[PDB]
């Protein structure tokens, strides 16, 4: 009877809630489909294309994974800080040692300054666990699963008193070929569901989006699931009179069509909350055939997460709330003045995975077999789009434009989306010339 | 049956559901376990044999209906089934033999069914090289072929087709001068050609069961295949039947009677025990106990049965409840099953919990010693010549088969009409017959 | 090692109570007391298991070097065993690996 | 040896082979001598015989000996012991009675156990009491029957008394040694001791710290809270009025656990069996148990899906809950397709009508179960340990993950894959009319209803609830058994 009432009576409409880069007017606009638009899917073997290989795991392999995880990073962290040799987490000694391991809590609760523990690697400490003493550590940022190199003293071999916590090391950023500097400015929109009010099935915001897509004629519109929110009240009590599979095609249409004039490439990103799709991270692309030869040049389906190249501009793509997770379980030495987020995100660029925090949020199934091949970062992203139930924002970090457009929708009220403007400048100088020149988070 | 004769050579590259993978084996075995029985109770040249044999070959769906070039229903069943059941029977050199034994008794039957003609085509095609000779070369060299042949009576070189093979492949026969040789070629009939097939078939099969083990370590790791590797003949039957639920209406004062004409050896012993001695060891209160529900006892009755049968043993009416009521109530009812509701299979009673002095459970045909058994069976009034067969069996280890032989005699028939593998079952047939 | 091999109780002293026993002669002499005993047990227990001997002979059949054989690591002993052999048999052998 | 100076992996395997080989060869032989082989391992072979006459057993051992050594030239089997009682719990883990012969007929009964250590020191007295109590009758010489009957006996009473209050208050005092200060314990709310310790400190004088041992029991607050959060101190128990002892807990989470670990192996006794012996706790108790544990023992349908969850769906019109456990409902004549009428008598709607919602809920009920299986919940096998952790250790045993609490127990998946694969197959068969009919005897009872209810539409309707699952099991939960991989 009322549905979306409050949503559509919104007055903040169009309001810019944050900017970044170089101030821009309100006249954001790209050339539509004009010129060359090079959308190349990147990562490890082309980031998965089919449904899967399975949905049955062999403990004997998850193990193998988690170990490589640590070994690999380690192997390279060891080459960077040039340490000479890690020490078994079980071998005692009076002199200071450099262990290798992954944090982890000692119980089922919230990791904390007391309960931290390090579980070494197989290759050196054949998986031994030794709790950690931090009293003697100045600056530290820890989270369960955090591959870490620590130096401290373990004399009894039943406790290590940390003395130093090496700083995480990220991957080099993408090396632009000469061709990528010859591309012109592009403007990427970006938005993530829910795409409807939690009290209606109107998808109103969806539409508003569309319109907005049109008006501004963006070059690329990367849209993050959930299209059909597994959590939307009506959906979980199965009151809908339509089959999920459909409903979803429905919206998929409205949007492909609703924006045929725009000339904007559409890049969809699946979500674990999309009731109709494979509840397994990493997820496979979406599935749809209803596409004219026309729309096939305009839409593209990609996994979750992903490393996509928008004009030699390496974007990072993940639908999972990696930030409201990592951040729910992280410990630090400072609270006075430090940027919680800028930190969590910092680990992300150094951990080299799209979800290092392990074990993973209580409701977020993962198949590590796949996770080893399809959820690693290729190179430090030039831009990172990390949606989240956490307030909007955009922080430059370790040379990466980390952007969280917030939710297009939030409960009964208006959300936001955001846009970026790109163009890789002149070849030489002090290297890092952020191809992402500006961005804006806007209500809708 | 048709182009259904196949040298299980070259491995299946398909893939199946753990439901087909598991059913192909249970079944593929049921067959091979029926090739075993028939060869024990009959002979390799009888209709009953040929009949029932192809009958199951039939019922298990392993020779029948066609289809579009690729997917030939039975063709497929038999191909996989065999290979899959190569895993299981590759281990014990006592299974490898038994397998080969029964998978060769099978190629034999699928050959005993084809006419001197269809078997010919299958060879030309099969491995690679074999040739038939026209009636020209056939009769031209006829006399010389019959001279080289065995004690082969008469001068009759029948219509029975004759083949020309490389002298080398017929070593087994020219070495004894049992075939005609010419410019490096041997001439033999069907009988002998076949035996050579079967011969090279065993040797190759064995060879493989060998290379099946070697690479077995790379799967024993898998959880879905433990029930095959380890249990295709444990407590769990070729494919038992009689489980729980089911119906029937038994009065009590009749069991005694049924004891003579219905239950098999095993239970017969137990009732007497419980009636004579007014009690029964642990091992026993279970074999019979269950079996009784399976024939259809009621919760009420079971208690009744034992209780009053434990009070003649001069026990404390209250101590029963306190000590036996409990277990007995469980049995019938709820969870914690697989050994508290699963009326013992025969293969079970035969391979677990043998009995000691004081115990009267287990299978007689298996567990009781020759003489004693002899003494037992005579009380049942089984023809002394009859008893002569049974024990001949018991000596072979075909334990229930014997039970079968006993079914027939106590019931008067030439063939019970089914292959036994569980007491209650043997209980029911004895009831169908009434 | 002592309750089993030597069939006798052997109390222990936690690094916690140490200091507090330096506060009075008696106690200090207990700490000392115990300390010894142990080193004795370490002797005894070494005796019960005819260790050193065992070791000799082993090391004499192998033809290696006593210490090693005491440290631990079966591979070594044998390693040698054969080493010697093959050596006596005009056989070139496996360069050690690393 | 991987890192030897004289390595040559082949030479080894070869040997290992002959090894495992020469073992069966032997195992068969024994069975071939109509003697039951109760265990084996690399070069050993336990053999139940049934003699009381030891003079006969060796004469027998040796008989074996001969035959076996007669076959080879060097290798040889050797007599090696005799047990006068044996409790084979599991791999390389047994309890038994060893024989040491005195002279000419008599001997000695030495108690030898291993792999039977309990780590947690927090088992109340009544447990340890009742615990040993059994372990003894078990190393008693009396008969299996005699042992167990007494064990039933005793236990039976345990309970009774437990209910009439004949058990000393202290006999329930559990005791744990904190290794963190109350506000540092994560699992907080769920750990009994740290709870009392917490109550205590913040409440009065003396404060608990590291190394200190704490005392607590479990009571009935009328708070319904999780057991964990219902931990009180012995003191505050007797001196308070409104609370009472929680018989339930101990009986179930204390006594049984122990006894169990020891009796599960006993043929004839089973988890539940004990549990009932201790009270009217059947149902819920079995619940406490597993689905898996029994994976030592092809099946039938009724039982293959017993443990799986019945599909439920409320009627989009009257609201009442509909329960679908199969294609049909009822027996013989009045057998209607469960999807025909709403369990609600006064409702007149045909669920078949709402094929969409059904196809929905299922989907939802199936995300649920795929998530669970995916949650990862690993649980220690040792009943006295039972550490529930989502963290897969890199420290592996031969069987699997190495429990990190008690360093001697493996973690076993809480919701197995097979436990799942069967919950989907259950949904699949609740709507496979196709097969629920070819399951009927006469082609008449068949047609009768095939024509009375299963109109091609209805059939389609079903093919849909069925295509629901199919897709799932399609490329998913390896229902697929790539034969190519298996032999290639
Ligand atoms: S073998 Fe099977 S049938 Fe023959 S007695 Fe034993 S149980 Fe009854
Ligand atoms: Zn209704
Ligand atoms: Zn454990």
């Amino acid at each position: 009877a009322t549905p979306s009432q409050k949503y559509n009576s919104r007055s903040n409409r169009g309001e810019v809630v944050t900017s970044f880069g170089l101030a821009q007017g309100v006249s954001w606009s790209g050339r539509g489909g004009a010129g060359n638009i090079s959308l190349k899917v990147l990562g490890c073997p082309e980031a998965l294309t089919g449904s899967y290989k399975s949905m049955f795991q062999k403990l004997p392999d998850i193990r193998e994974v988690l170990t490589c995880k640590i070994e690999e990073l380690g192997s390279e962290l060891k080459e960077h800080y040039k340490i000479e040799a890690f020490t078994p987490l079980l071998a005692p000694a009076q002199e200071p040692v450099t262990l290798l391991g992954q944090i982890g809590c000692d119980s089922n609760g919230k990791l904390n300054n007391k309960s931290v523990i390090l579980e070494g690697d197989r290759e050196h400490s054949s998986g031994a666990q030794i709790p950690v003493d931090l009293s003697e550590l100045k600056e530290y940022s820890l989270f369960p699963g955090q591959v870490v190199i620590m130096e401290g003293i373990n004399t009894t071999g039943r406790k290590l008193v940390a003395t130093k916590l090496y700083e995480g090391v990220p991957l080099p950023f993408y090396q632009p070929t000469e061709e990528d500097a010859d591309f012109e400015q592009s403007m990427v929109l970006v938005a993530c569901g829910p795409y409807t009010t939690s009290d209606s099935i109107t998808y109103d915001p969806l539409l508003d989006l569309i319109a907005v897509i049109n008006h501004d004629r963006p070059d690329v519109c990367i849209l993050f699931g959930p299209f059909l929110d597994a959590k939307h009240e009506q959906v979980e009590n199965c009151l809908l009179t339509s089959p999920f599979e459909d409903i979803f095609k429905q919206c998929l249409r409205t949007i492909i069509e609703g924006t045929r004039s725009s000339g904007s490439h559409l890049v969809f990103v699946p979500s674990l909350r999309d009731v109709h799709h494979e509840p397994v991270y990493p997820q496979p692309p979406f599935s749809y055939s209803d596409l004219s030869r026309e729309d096939k040049k305009q839409v593209q389906f990609v996994s979750e997460p992903c490393s996509l190249s928008i004009n030699g501009v390496i974007f990072g793509l993940t639908s999972t709330d990696l930030l409201f997770h990592l951040g729910a379980e992280e410990i630090s030495s400072s609270s006075g003045t430090s940027d919680r987020f800028s930190r969590i995100l910092k680990h992300i660029l150094t951990q080299r995975s799209y979800y290092p925090l392990y074990p993973p949020q209580e409701d977020m199934a993962i198949d590590y077999e796949s996770f080893y091949v399809y959820a690693q970062l290729p190179v430090t992203p030039d831009v990172l789009i990390i949606p989240s139930e956490l307030r909007y924002f955009v922080k430059d970090v370790l040379g990466c434009v980390c952007v969280n457009p917030g939710r297009l929708t939030k409960g009964q009220v208006g959300g936001t989306f955001a846009r970026l403007y790109l163009r890789r400048p002149a070849a030489d100088g002090a290297e890092r010339q952020s191809p992402c020149i500006a961005v804006q988070v806007v209500r809708i | 049956y048709p182009h259904c004769l196949q040298f299980y050579l070259q491995p299946p590259s398909e893939n199946i559901s753990l439901i087909e993978f598991e059913n192909l084996a249970i079944d593929r075995v049921k067959l091979l376990k029926s090739v075993e029985n028939l060869g024990v109770s009959y002979v390799k040249g009888t209709e009953q044999y040929q009949s029932k044999l192809e009958s199951e070959l039939r019922k298990l769906k392993f020779s029948y209906r066609e289809n579009l070039e690729d997917e030939y229903e039975p063709r497929r069943r038999d191909h996989i089934s065999h290979f899959i059941l190569r895993l299981a029977y590759c281990q014990s050199e006592e299974l490898r033999r038994w397998f080969i034994q029964q998978e060769m008794d099978l190629l034999r039957f699928r050959f005993s069914i084809l006419p001197k003609d269809k078997i010919q085509d299958f060879l030309k095609d099969s491995q690679l090289q074999f040739e038939a000779i026209s009636d020209e070369e056939k009769t031209l060299r006829e006399q010389e072929i019959v001279a080289s042949s065995p004690s082969l009576s008469g001068l009759k070189l029948g219509f029975e087709s004759i083949y020309k093979i490389p002298f080398a492949d017929a070593l087994d026969l020219f070495r004894g001068r049992k075939v005609y040789l010419e410019d490096g070629f041997a001439y033999v009939p069907l009988k002998d050609i076949v035996a050579i097939i079967l011969n090279e078939f065993r040797a190759k099969l064995s060879k493989a069961l060998a290379l099946t083990a070697r690479s077995l370590p790379a799967v024993q790791s898998d959880e879905r295949l433990q029930p095959l590797l380890n249990h295709l003949s444990h407590s769990y039957t070729g494919q038992d039947y009689s489980t729980q639920g089911n119906v029937g209406k038994i009065s009590l004062d009749q069991i005694d009677l049924l004891s003579t004409k219905s239950f098999p050896p095993c239970m017969r012993q137990l009732h007497k025990a419980l009636r004579e001695n007014h009690h029964l060891r642990h091992g026993g209160r279970m074999q019979y106990g269950l079996f009784l529900k399976g024939i259809g006892l009621t919760l009420e009755q079971a208690l009744q049965f034992w209780k009053q049968e434990f009070i003649k043993g001069k026990m404390d009416p209250d101590k029963f409840d306190k000590g036996y009521s409990y277990n007995i109530r469980h049995s019938f009812g709820k969870e914690g099953k697989r050994t508290d509701y699963t009326p013992f299979s025969c293969l079970k009673i035969i391979l677990s919990n043998p009995p000691s002095q004081g115990d009267y459970h287990g299978c007689p045909f298996r567990h009781s010693d020759p003489e004693l058994l002899k003494q037992k069976l005579q009380s049942y009034k089984i023809s002394p010549g009859g008893i002569s067969q049974i024990l001949d069996l018991v000596k072979g280890t075909h334990y229930q088969v014997a039970c079968q032989k006993y079914f027939e005699m106590i019931h008067n028939v030439d063939d019970c009409g089914f292959s036994l593998n569980h007491p209650n079952q043997f209980f029911c047939e004895s009831q169908r017959i009434l | 090692l002592v309750q089993q091999i030597l069939k006798t109780e052997r109390v222990v002293i936690p690094m916690e109570n140490i200091q507090n026993m330096y506060s009075e002669s008696s106690q200090l002499l207990y700490l000392l007391e115990h300390t010894w005993k142990d080193a004795k047990f370490i002797l005894q227990i070494m005796c019960e298991l005819n260790v050193l001997p065992l070791a000799l002979q082993i090391t004499n059949i192998a033809g290696n070097i006593m210490s090693r054989t005491l440290m631990g690591g079966r591979s070594e002993r044998n390693e040698f065993l054969l080493l010697h052999a093959f050596y006596e048999n005009n056989y070139i052998v496996p360069d050690k690996q690393i | 040896f991987s890192y030897s100076r004289f390595y040559a992996k082949p030479l080894a395997a070869l040997v290992t082979y002959k090894g495992r080989e020469i073992l069966m060869h032997t195992k068969e032989m024994v069975q071939k001598m109509n003697l039951e082989v109760i265990y084996g391992d690399t070069d050993s072979i336990m053999i139940n015989t049934n003699s009381t006459n030891l003079e006969e057993v060796f004469k027998l051992g040796n008989k074996v000996k001969s035959e076996v050594n007669k076959l080879y030239k060097l290798l040889e089997i050797d007599i090696d012991g005799v047990f006068k009682s044996l409790l084979l719990l599991k791999k390389k883990k047994y309890a038994a009675l060893v024989v040491e012969p005195t002279s000419d007929g008599n001997y000695v009964t030495k108690q030898e156990l291993k792999g039977l250590d309990i780590v947690r020191r927090d088992w109340c007295d009544l447990a340890k009491d009742t615990g040993n109590f059994v372990i003894g009758q078990i190393l008693s010489d009396q008969s299996r029957d005699t042992i167990v009957e007494n064990i039933q006996k005793r236990l039976i009473e345990i309970g009774e008394n437990v209910l009439n209050g004949s058990v000393p208050v202290s006999q329930f005092e559990i005791n744990k040694a904190l290794t963190k200060d109350p506000q540092d314990y994560p699992d907080k709310k769920s750990l009994p001791h740290v709870h009392v310790a917490l109550w205590i400190n913040s409440q009065g004088g003396r404060k608990v710290k590291a190394g200190d041992t704490v005392s607590y029991v479990i009571c009935q607050d009328g708070s319904n809270l999780t057991a964990s959060q219902r931990a009180y101190a012995p003191e505050q128990l007797q001196k308070q009025d409104n609370l009472t002892i929680d018989t339930q807990y101990y009986l179930a989470q204390q006594i049984h656990p122990v006894v169990a670990r020891i009796c599960e192996p006993i043929d004839g006794i089973d988890a539940v069996l004990i549990a009932t012996w201790l009270g009217l706790d059947p149902t819920q108790f079995r619940v406490h148990h597993y689905h898996k544990d029994e994976e030592n023992d092809q099946l039938t349908d009724e039982e293959k899906y017993r443990d799986c969850e019945r599909f439920k769906c409320p009627c989009p019109t009257c609201g009442t809950e509909n329960i679908y456990d199969n294609v049909f409902d009822g027996s013989g004549t009045d057998m209607e397709p469960s999807l025909y009428r709403c369990s609600n008598i006064d409702c007149k709607a045909s669920p078949l009508t709402f094929t969409v919602q059904l196809s929905n809920k299922l989907i939802m009920d199936i995300r649920r179960f795929i998530k669970k299986y995916y949650d990862g919940w690993l649980i220690c096998e040792e009943p006295t340990c039972r550490n529930r952790t989502r963290h897969l250790p890199l420290q592996f045993s031969r069987t699997g993950p190495l429990c990190p609490a008690c360093m001697k127990a493996t973690l076993q998946p809480e919701y197995s894959d097979k436990s799942l694969y069967t919950q989907l197959c259950f949904y699949r068969y609740i709507f496979d009319a196709e097969c629920a009919l070819e399951k009927l005897t006469t082609d008449h009872e068949k047609d009768k209803l095939k024509k009375q209810f299963f109109t091609p539409k209805v059939l389609q309707d079903y093919r849909k609830l069925k295509n629901t699952a199919e897709q799932f099991l399609s490329r998913s939960g390896y229902s697929e058994v790539n034969l190519s991989k298996l032999f290639a």
